[PDB]
């Protein structure tokens, strides 16, 4: 954040920051908030049908809302720091950010076979998708 | 087919898998494979 | 065999052209092909990633055909009110301009609550934690109870071969002619 | 989405078009995350469109023999100089 401030004050030329806890994902809207894409007059986005349950006509272009963070109350073993993750929503499913409160990185593990650990998925039921996203108040 | 430029050729397979019976059990070949997930589960149950 | 070649000329005659409308559908001349798999992985009620998401069901067995076991909600089990509202929403098309345009999914109505009941289940197991031919290969270890021999034939030139699994059944042969001809030297 | 755009004027073939393509990981790509983000497929330039191999329809190409698959960024090599590619 010091940088950035740097960046912004900057006399003349582009002073550049570089933020290295960051991470990107691969995060389409699901395809089961469309009908009667063919497979096995290829469909296209000017003939995808919607039927998107949460408040857009669209069903292609993502969306997200209230990221907000938290301390886990759950104790973690003596001589660690209190755990700490975030949530935000987007079409389809929460996604979980996590956390190492020991030197406040990202979580990653040795494999590079699984996937940057740092972010998850959970896909919402038919109750959760017909909420309307739009309407997102508060956290 | 008759394409622009009126270059043409016959509409079938270049090479085929070697076999077609109910025991096969090819990875490159989903339209020739005759094993399934279902069938393993039908056939543990049953040969049990 | 002989199914018809797309190649890449030809889909212009036989589906590259054929759109369809709010009111009309096509039936391609094209000569589809593929055995039980293929079948199967098309037309089967297949589980996903997502809840109810398959649009194919056939029919319903005449007996048990599965194992099964399985982890359950203990407190949605006794949270889940006593009577189950169904509506408009699990009804069939009342004519058939409805079932051309046919909704695969919709949201449940105020009144309503058979959305609740879908999630009792955590987890579930159907067999062995095994993958692809490895399955197979369990199947022909498991000893047949009416004489004490595995259907693998091993533990005993001319000797007899294997039900189950593949392996030393014909001859090992390179798969470098086969279809495509392409990354079966390395993936 | 940030792309570039011609915003050329005068026989400028891509004018008034916007330069994207898919960069969606070739099949053959060799699986586990690491090697499906760092697929060189669409790395410099278009790659993806329409492919039918034997008779198994895909989008993305099957692959990514004389040497390596090149891709790169759809402004011909003579108007290279005179091209007018702005963000939107």
């Amino acid at each position: 954040l010091r940088s950035a401030k740097s960046s912004a004050d900057s006399t003349g030329s582009d002073t550049k920051v570089n933020w290295s806890n960051t991470q990107s994902r691969y995060l389409p809207v699901p395809y089961n908030y469309s009908e009667g894409i063919i497979d096995a007059s290829v469909t296209t986005f000017s003939g995808l049908k919607s039927i998107a349950p949460d408040g857009f006509a669209n069903s292609i272009a993502n969306f997200s809302v209230g990221l907000k963070a938290g301390i886990d109350p759950n104790p973690v073993m003596s001589g660690k720091k209190a755990n700490y993750g975030a949530v935000v929503l987007t079409r389809g499913g929460v996604v979980r950010l996590n956390f190492n409160p020991g030197n406040d990185s990202l979580l990653s593990t040795t494999d590079n076979n699984i996937a940057p650990i740092s972010f998850s998925f959970t896909p919402f039921t038919a109750a959760e998708s017909a909420v309307d996203l739009t309407t997102f108040k508060e956290v | 087919v008759t394409p622009s430029g009126g270059s043409s050729k016959p509409t079938t397979y270049p090479a085929l898998p070697n076999s077609i019976s109910p025991t096969s059990d090819w990875i490159n070949a989903l339209t020739f494979t005759n094993k399934n997930n279902p069938q393993r589960n039908q056939l543990l149950l049953r040969s049990l | 065999d002989i199914q018809d070649n797309v190649n890449n000329d030809t889909v212009e005659a036989l589906i590259s052209s054929y759109k369809n409308t709010d009111k009309l559908k096509h039936v391609y001349p094209y000569r589809y092909s593929g055995l039980y798999a293929w079948q199967l992985f098309n037309w089967s009620n297949k589980l996903t990633n997502t809840p109810l998401s398959a649009n194919f069901v056939n029919e319903n067995s005449y007996a048990p055909n599965s194992l099964f076991a399985a982890i359950l909600n203990e407190d949605l089990l006794t949270g889940l009110s006593d009577k189950i509202f169904y509506g408009k929403e699990n009804e069939f098309a009342e004519n058939e301009a409805d079932r051309f345009n046919q909704l695969l999914s919709l949201n449940p109505n105020p009144n309503t609550n058979w959305a609740r009941y879908l999630n009792v289940v955590q987890r579930f197991t159907t067999g062995p934690n095994l993958d692809s031919s490895t399955f197979d290969q369990f199947l022909d270890f498991l000893p047949w109870i009416g004489n004490g021999k595995p259907f693998s034939n091993s533990p005993s030139s001319s000797t007899p071969l294997p039900t189950f699994s593949n392996i030393n059944v014909g001859v090992k042969s390179m798969i470098t002619q086969h279809l495509n001809k392409e990354n079966t030297r390395w993936v | 989405g940030s792309v570039g755009y011609d915003s050329s004027s005068s026989s400028s073939s891509t004018k008034d078009q916007a330069l994207a393509w898919s960069t969606t990981t070739s099949l053959d790509s060799k699986t586990g995350y690491k090697d499906l983000v760092t697929n060189d497929t669409g790395l410099n330039g278009p790659i993806n469109g329409s492919f039918s191999i034997q008779d198994t329809f895909s989008f993305v190409v099957p692959y990514s023999t004389t040497g390596p698959i090149k891709t790169a960024y759809p402004v011909k090599k003579d108007q290279k100089s005179t091209v007018k590619i702005n963000s939107l």
